[PDB]
């Protein structure tokens, strides 16, 4: 089989928000239940990671490493994907059951962050990106950062990350264009790819701010609590290397 | 330390 064909079975379940629709809205409800879906997502992006044909080859501390940089990539990724299939409009499709529409984005403050989610969804549709070129680029976000002074398994990673930068090269020769218009689609794809290091950092600076500031009384599930924990001192260290395609 | 995230990775799935 494929490699593509692996990442393409391993695709989570579609989860829903139990966004009870005939209470009103509120910004700070919306980010209460978001921050729920979102502790459900990144439990399920662990069982995602340990099926990606060589993540489970690499340290377990390496695994960690990398999930824990990574959730956010992850999530406003696949966001991105969601809202750009469902819909040819600036939505933010985060479940079936809770789409943050134009009346949603008018609520105080939900924009701010917004912002960010719909640039994703915007670059997907702007670029045209398919099924499996998204596949390969989202396991590619996983292994888009690792320590300052490196991984346990750095070799084994640098091998396992070209064999999917590969994956991401045949997915999009399948497109059927010629060589000039293919190295055009990888330089383009592989510019959103590190445009996402920028889409992330603006995610995180308000999501630590949002969970730091306890008077907010913004929860954040165990799962995410746990990653924000760890993430928040390595930043604060400068203990992270972000890859990039491009300088 | 990552007690839930290392739980997840080393359980059977
Ligand atoms: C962790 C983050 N918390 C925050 O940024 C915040 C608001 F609490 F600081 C949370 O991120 C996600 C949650 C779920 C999914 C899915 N599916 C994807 C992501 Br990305 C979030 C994002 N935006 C919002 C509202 C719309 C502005 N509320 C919660």
């Amino acid at each position: 089989p494929t490699l593509v064909s692996l990442l393409e079975v391993i695709e989570p379940e579609v989860l829903y928000a139990g966004y009870d629709s005939s209470v009103p809205d509120s910004t700070w409800r919306i980010m209460t239940t978001l921050n729920m879906l979102g502790g459900r997502q990144m439990i399920a992006a662990v069982k995602w990671a340990k099926a990606i044909p060589g993540f489970r080859n690499l340290h377990l501390d390496d695994q960690m490493t990398l999930l824990q940089y990574s959730w956010m990539s992850l999530m406003a990724f696949a966001l991105g994907w969601r809202s750009y299939r469902q819909s040819s409009a600036n939505l933010l499709c985060f479940a079936p059951d809770l789409i943050i529409n134009e009346q949603r984005m008018t609520l105080p403050d939900m924009y701010d962050q917004c912002k960010h989610m719909l640039y994703v969804s915007s670059e997907l549709h702007r670029l045209q990106v398919s099924y499996e070129e998204y596949l390969c680029m989202k396991t590619l976000l996983l292994l888009s950062s690792v320590p300052k002074d490196g991984l346990k398994s750095q070799a084994l990673f640098d091998e396992i990350r070209m064999t999917y930068i590969k994956e991401l090269g045949k997915a999009i020769v399948k497109r059927e264009g010629n060589s000039s218009q293919n190295s055009q689609r990888f330089y383009q794809l592989t510019k959103l790819l590190d445009s996402m290091h920028e889409v992330v950092e603006n995610l995180l600076n308000y999501c630590f701010q949002t969970f730091l500031d306890k008077t907010m009384s913004i929860e954040f599930p165990e799962m995410l609590a746990e990653i924000i924990t760890n993430q928040i001192p390595k930043y604060s260290n400068g203990n992270i290397k972000k890859l990039l395609f491009h300088q | 330390e990552n007690a839930l995230l290392r739980y997840l990775l080393d359980k059977d799935d």
